[PDB]
């Protein structure tokens, strides 16, 4: 049977049944926008708090958000960022890649497993979430890991590859079932359950007391972003607004972006530039500049990469020495998140762009909030985590490559 | 060219230019598709070549090896000859 069928199984069964055990649900944004598609209405008439109403008239016990486990990702992944780069100044090498696509993965596991330690090795988001809940959730709420399972809803098919990785285990699943958008959006249909004439629901707080999805009001303008970020924010200690990624010309779906970073006066990261000067892709030393004052700084070089067929034209131009970056994220989609093949297919070349621009509305847009402020990630790394990158971290919230492929 | 698109619906043997992506003529024609980005981006609108010969140059990991088994992107990829050339299907190539 498919991973939905199994989830849809569990929850046939009654909340007080003997063998009924706690269903947890994680949605992603990018399905809360579509999922109107599929319903033949219009991007983004579906609200955050009707799509959870109608998941938990599902028979589902506990719905969460992507969010939330995204908010981990951004620190995690950021703090390793931040590693990399003060380790590059006192002299996991560079450029860094993003991991959060399970298409890109693959890729540096079967095509290139030459590039394995310049991928991060923090999970993804959905993959944090699931194994905070089995774990910190589970100990709080006084469950056994054995008596809860988690669907997460996905807008790509090849996430359920990504959560079927042997290992992903906890302490046999960290996540045991995905289901697509087109596929939950017809199990709606089929129950009889329309989301347009649903009231506003709620959402569960994986931190399991409080009320709401865990999250702040405000964008985190993505993992990478966001990520990057964290980083410049505490290596020069100004604010980082919205990047702006811009096309590169000569390679189609490559955006770039230069961070000028420069080292905040009085911190460990001014001195590292001051006390000191002087894998397949060797670092070319960073793009650093200087005053005739002798104040200068380095400006980090960011590309984006969208899709798989992508990335085999943009390697090869790394390879050669001729595209030099420091942080590169790879996409396994078209344009973003939006567009991916779990998605449902409505009559138009450019429905990419109208899921992306109904993701967050006006407010939340101008809103700009990131992971080191919620209270709920600052208590889970104080009472659970410790710090990033610690050991717990290292467990449940990174992992490993395999040379061949899973 | 006229190419046996083979969908979960049946098929579609419709007319594709030598200059354009089967992809886009799929879809102008109507057929279940997913159009946006062309360049060679998501594996998801990858051709399986069951017959005839195609033309795929700027791809993804599915090379020679894989086009010659039956494995083509037709986001930027052409039917060099009339042919049936399947649509739907992203896990054989995994
Ligand atoms: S982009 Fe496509 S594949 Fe990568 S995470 Fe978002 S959905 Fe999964
Ligand atoms: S349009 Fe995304 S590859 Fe067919």
């Amino acid at each position: 049977l498919s991973h939905v069928q199994q989830a849809l199984a569990e929850l046939a069964k009654p909340k007080d049944d003997p063998t009924r055990k706690h269903v947890c649900v994680q949605v992603a944004p990018a399905v809360r926008v579509a999922i109107a598609e599929t319903l033949g209405l219009a991007p983004g008439a579906t609200t955050p708090k009707q799509l959870a109403e109608g998941l938990r008239r599902l028979g589902f016990d506990e719905v969460f958000d992507t969010l939330f486990g995204a908010d981990l990702t951004i620190m995690e992944e950021g703090s390793e960022l931040l590693h990399r780069l003060t380790e590059h100044l006192e002299a996991e090498p560079l450029p860094m890649f993003t991991s959060c696509c399970p298409g890109w993965i693959a890729m540096l596991e079967k095509s290139y497993p030459d590039l394995i330690p310049y991928v991060s090795s923090c999970k993804s988001p959905q993959m944090m979430l699931a194994a905070m809940v089995k774990s910190y959730l589970a100990e709080k709420k006084g469950i056994a890991p054995k008596d809860m399972v988690m669907v997460s809803i996905m807008p790509c098919t090849r996430k359920q590859s990504e959560a079927d990785r042997d290992w992903f285990c906890v302490d046999t699943r960290q996540l045991d079932h995905v289901i697509t958008t087109v596929e939950l959006g017809n199990i709606f249909k089929e129950r009889g359950i329309n989301l347009a004439e649903l009231p506003e629901g709620e959402w569960d707080n994986p931190m399991g007391v409080g009320s709401g999805a865990g999250v702040l009001f405000g964008t985190t303008g993505g993992v990478m972003e966001a990520a990057l970020r964290t980083a410049y924010e505490l290596f020069t200690g100004t604010p980082l607004p919205r990047l702006s990624l811009s096309e590169v010309r000569g390679m189609d779906g490559i955006k770039e972006t230069n961070i000028t970073m420069v080292p905040a006066p009085g911190s460990k990261f001014e001195e590292l530039l001051k006390h000191r000067a002087a894998g397949p892709l060797a670092w070319d030393g960073g793009a650093g500049f200087t005053s005739e004052d002798g104040r200068g700084g380095i400006t980090l070089r960011v590309a984006v990469a969208n899709g798989l067929g992508n990335a085999k034209k943009l390697i090869t131009k790394m390879q050669a020495g001729e595209a030099k970056y420091d942080f590169v994220e790879i996409m396994a989609c078209p344009a973003g998140c939006v567009g991916g093949g779990g998605q449902p297919r409505s009559t138009d070349k450019a429905i990419t762009q109208k899921r992306q621009a109904a993701l967050y509305n006006l407010d939340e847009k101008s809103t700009l909030r990131r992971s080191h402020e919620n209270p709920s990630i600052r208590e889970l790394y104080d009472t659970y985590l410790g710090e990033p990158l610690g050991h717990k971290a290292h467990e449940l919230l990174h992992t490993h490559y395999v040379a061949g492929g899973v | 060219y006229k190419v046996t698109l083979k969908t979960p619906s049946g098929d579609k043997t419709i007319e594709c230019p030598a200059d354009t992506y089967i992809l886009d003529a799929a879809e102008e024609a109507g057929l279940d598709l997913p159009y946006s980005c062309r360049a060679g981006a998501c594996s998801s609108c990858a051709g399986k070549v069951a017959a005839g010969t195609v033309d795929q140059s700027d791809q993804s990991f599915l090379d020679d090896a894989q086009m010659g088994n039956g494995f083509v992107l037709t986001c930027v990829a052409y039917p060099t000859s009339d042919c049936t050339i399947q649509t739907h299907q992203e896990e054989a190539l995994y």
